[PDB]
């Protein structure tokens, strides 16, 4: 074999050349982006290439953890524009420790649970910070950051009375959800609805009714699915959409055939990582958006009995998937980005970690097979495809709502 | 009256016609976490939004001031919620509104809040007058801007403007036939209007479809509209098809259309079709090269429907 300092990379393959961009001499600005995109993750890959010796790829841990645990503190004024989504600040934050297997000090727990007390609603839900309206989007950031500190004293805080008197506030007749009262209607509603209903055990019979229908007629001639009906194909709401679905036991309302095709394609061959639409460029959060939808789609077939499903691996390549995140997507100040030049951010971070652990391990049934990439300290804690928080925290969370009512009802 | 950034701005702590109400700070907790250092100006113009949101002041002051809080952050819904309450409640010129609206969204195109203001005053006044004319001009500086697609659709659809879409999708496409957005909006138009039902209008759209494959066979947008609008029906009831694609194979040996070639195959083996155990093996001899060679990082995907064949038609 290799000895165990050395070992090859696909994207490092001669082969792998021949994967590049071919634009039959006919030049747009679709393929001049791409062709740029290309060239310098060439340049990339090239640099962890030493003719026959290859060292093992490393996920930079401690870089990472330092850059997530000055964030959870203070930010500068350059995070002004994040006013309005600071409990999405603390769910990537938090989420991020928790993949890197990074203890949450107990009076840092404390204080996010008294954080986000504050931005807590009195109508329900959350909004994105102190005194602001609730919002759809913060509220599943800060219901899943609770899930993650896992203490009585964070899954008290949520008001589920009024959480479920707001998600009511929002639903509309064809099965669609607001983002807020007054706000705009797209898929990400129905997901941030299905997941804090299902975590907190708020769901009632007439709560979802219409949304798996709903949510298919996004599903477009592409197969994936859009922000709305009649929309492009888009990985961020295909994930809400079939997520959502998935919570709501009803994924075969969609055509899992052509979604599962669609989001395959997205997975660029030169790259390694995925793109959020066809003929739009890679970035590592789609790492977790579109590779996401491989465990939730071989769930999905499995429950029909596929006979043909793999019992080792996701659907798509998870070795290049690797590749991708950990030669480009590492910024080497810590934490983790878009692509090669841009610059880091706490999404980024958060996504492009959640991707990498969906890569690393398959699970389905009593069937377990891990493939970590580079150094075995790279393993990161799995992530629960649905919910995108540790799988064990979900269990835990489920467990815990599961011993109370539904608000009102019975 | 005066700009975040112009030379005589006044922080609002310092305007005499603000004297009269009380700034509400913003409680993070006695340990904050996530915790901003707002700048001065920053601060300064939120303590007051949160002052007159908490006294609900519906007055031109608090309209001027939801201007100010959105240039620092367009981005909070909250401000924006509020203005809207103030529009109605001061019953402002929501033309004039308009104007604002469009300078902004020109100045901040991905943001999901500037197009739902913009979407409501459409909705309020009932006129999309100025719709196309200024979306074709976001989609000029950014061609695949999804806020503003789904803001096109939305149009077109609620105020029934089909009539010339058809002909901006065809000038898109000359101008990047890989925009994806654009064949989408293309089946968006014939979908809801003729339909393709319609045999003259489904072999208009093959025809352009494969025309426009020939001028850029690795384009996957062009190949992806093809399987689209045939494969409810199935791609094993257009038997031409397949001879054509066969024809330009041995030319044309693009991972696209050796993928669409096992596509046919999977269809016709679920109907029947007339030489199952040759349809089959030709089937997974493609299913082999695709993940061997021609489409290697979709192996995973590949065997997979290998192994599908097998499972539903191997007898
Ligand atoms: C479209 N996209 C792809 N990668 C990042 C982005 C994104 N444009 C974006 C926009 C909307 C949504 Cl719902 C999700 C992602 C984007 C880009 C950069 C971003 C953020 C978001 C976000 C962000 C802010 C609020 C909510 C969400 Cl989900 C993401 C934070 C941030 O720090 N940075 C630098
Ligand atoms: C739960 C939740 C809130 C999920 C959100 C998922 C997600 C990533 C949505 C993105 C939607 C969008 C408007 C993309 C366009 O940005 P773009 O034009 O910059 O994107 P692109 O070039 O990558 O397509
Ligand atoms: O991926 C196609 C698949 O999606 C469904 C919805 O689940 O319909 C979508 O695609 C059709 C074109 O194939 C459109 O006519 C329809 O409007 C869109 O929602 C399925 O019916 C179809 O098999
Ligand atoms: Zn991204």
């Amino acid at each position: 074999s290799s000895p165990v300092w050395s070992e090859p990379l696909y994207s490092l393959r001669p082969e792998h050349a021949r994967e590049r961009l071919q634009d039959d001499s006919v030049e747009t600005v679709t393929s001049i982006e791409q062709a740029k995109v290309e060239e310098k993750i060439q340049e990339v890959f090239s640099s962890y290439k030493f003719n026959h010796l290859v060292p093992r790829l490393v996920l930079q841990r401690e870089k990472h953890f330092h850059y997530l645990k000055r964030g959870l503190r203070q930010l500068t004024d350059a995070y002004e524009c994040l006013d309005a989504s600071r409990p999405w600040l603390c769910y990537w934050i938090l989420h991020s420790l928790e993949l890197l297997d990074e203890p949450i000090p107990q009076i840092v727990a404390t204080d996010v649970c008294q954080f986000l007390e504050l931005c807590q609603s009195p109508e329900g839900g959350f909004g994105g910070g102190p005194g602001q309206y609730p919002h759809l989007a913060p509220t599943y950031a800060a219901v899943n950051a609770l899930c993650i500190i896992g203490t009585e004293e964070a899954y008290d805080i949520i008001n589920r009375e009024k959480l479920l008197q707001y998600l009511y506030s929002l639903k509309q007749p064809d099965g669609s959800f607001l983002m807020h009262v007054g706000g705009e209607v797209d898929v990400r509603s129905a997901y941030c609805a299905a997941s804090v209903a299902s975590l907190t055990n708020i769901i009632t019979p007439d709560l979802f009714e219409g949304t798996a229908e709903w949510i298919a007629r996004c599903q477009n001639w592409e197969g994936g699915i859009g922000g709305v009906p009649g929309m492009e194909a888009h990985g961020g709401y295909t994930f809400c959409g079939l997520a959502a679905l998935v919570i709501l036991k009803r994924e075969r309302s969609l055509n899992l055939k052509s979604l599962l095709q669609w989001v395959t394609s997205r997975q660029m061959r030169f790259e390694g990582g995925f793109q959020g639409r066809c003929n739009k460029l890679v970035d590592g959060c789609y790492s977790f958006w579109q590779a996401g939808l491989l465990p939730l789609l071989h769930r999905a077939l499995h429950a029909q009995g596929d006979p043909a499903l793999s019992m080792s691996h996701w659907m798509f390549h998870q070795q290049a998937l690797q590749e991708y995140i950990l030669m480009c997507c590492q910024c080497p100040a810590g934490g983790l980005l878009d692509k090669p030049g841009k610059s880091r951010d706490f999404y980024h971070t958060c996504y492009c970690l959640s991707g990498l652990s969906i890569a690393q391990h398959f699970g389905s049934g009593a069937m377990l097979h891990d493939v970590v990439l580079g150094v075995p300290e790279n393993a990161l804690q799995p992530t629960h495809p649905v919910y995108n928080i540790g799988p064990d925290k979900v269990i835990q969370a489920t467990t815990y709502f599961l011993q109370k009512p539904v608000p009102g009802f019975e | 009256f005066v700009s975040l950034d112009s030379p005589s701005y006044v922080l609002y702590r310092d305007r005499a016609e603000w004297a009269d109400i009380d700034p509400v700070p913003q409680n993070d907790g006695p340990n904050p976490v996530v915790q901003i250092i707002y700048s001065d100006k920053f601060r300064d113009v939120y303590d007051y939004f949160r002052a007159v949101l908490q006294r609900d002041e519906r007055s031109e002051r608090a309209f001027k001031l939801t201007r100010d809080a959105i240039e620092l952050n367009a981005a909070n819904y909250t401000v924006w919620h509020f203005r809207r309450v103030l529009l109605k409640s001061l019953q402002k010129d929501l033309h004039e509104e308009m104007n604002y609206i469009t300078a902004i969204i020109e100045e901040q195109p991905k943001n999901y809040q500037v197009w739902h203001h913009r979407r409501v005053l459409v909705e309020w006044l009932r006129d999309p007058s100025q719709e196309l004319e200024f979306i074709a001009d976001i989609l000029n500086q950014d061609a695949k801007n999804y806020h503003a697609w789904q803001h096109r659709q939305w149009v077109i659809q609620e105020f029934k403007l089909w009539d010339n879409e058809l002909q901006y999708v065809d000038q898109l496409l000359k101008e990047d036939v890989r925009n994806n957005s654009v064949w989408n909006q293309r089946y968006f138009v014939i979908s809801n209007t003729t339909g393709y039902n319609d045999r003259a209008v489904l072999e208009r759209e093959v025809q352009y479809t494969l025309e426009m494959i020939k001028l850029v066979p690795h384009n996957e947008s062009a190949w992806n509209y093809l399987k689209g609008i045939l494969q409810d029906r199935g791609l094993s009831k257009y038997p031409n098809l397949l001879n054509q694609l066969l024809d330009l194979q041995p030319s044309h040996s693009s991972p696209y259309l050796i993928a669409f070639l096992v596509d046919i195959y999977e269809d016709m083996l679920e109907n029947q079709c007339d030489n199952k155990e040759d349809i089959l093996n030709k089937a997974l001899e493609l299913c082999e090269i695709l993940a061997k060679e021609k489409d290697t990082i979709r192996k995973e995907y590949w065997r997979y429907i290998g192994r599908s064949l097998q499972s539903k038609h191997s007898t």
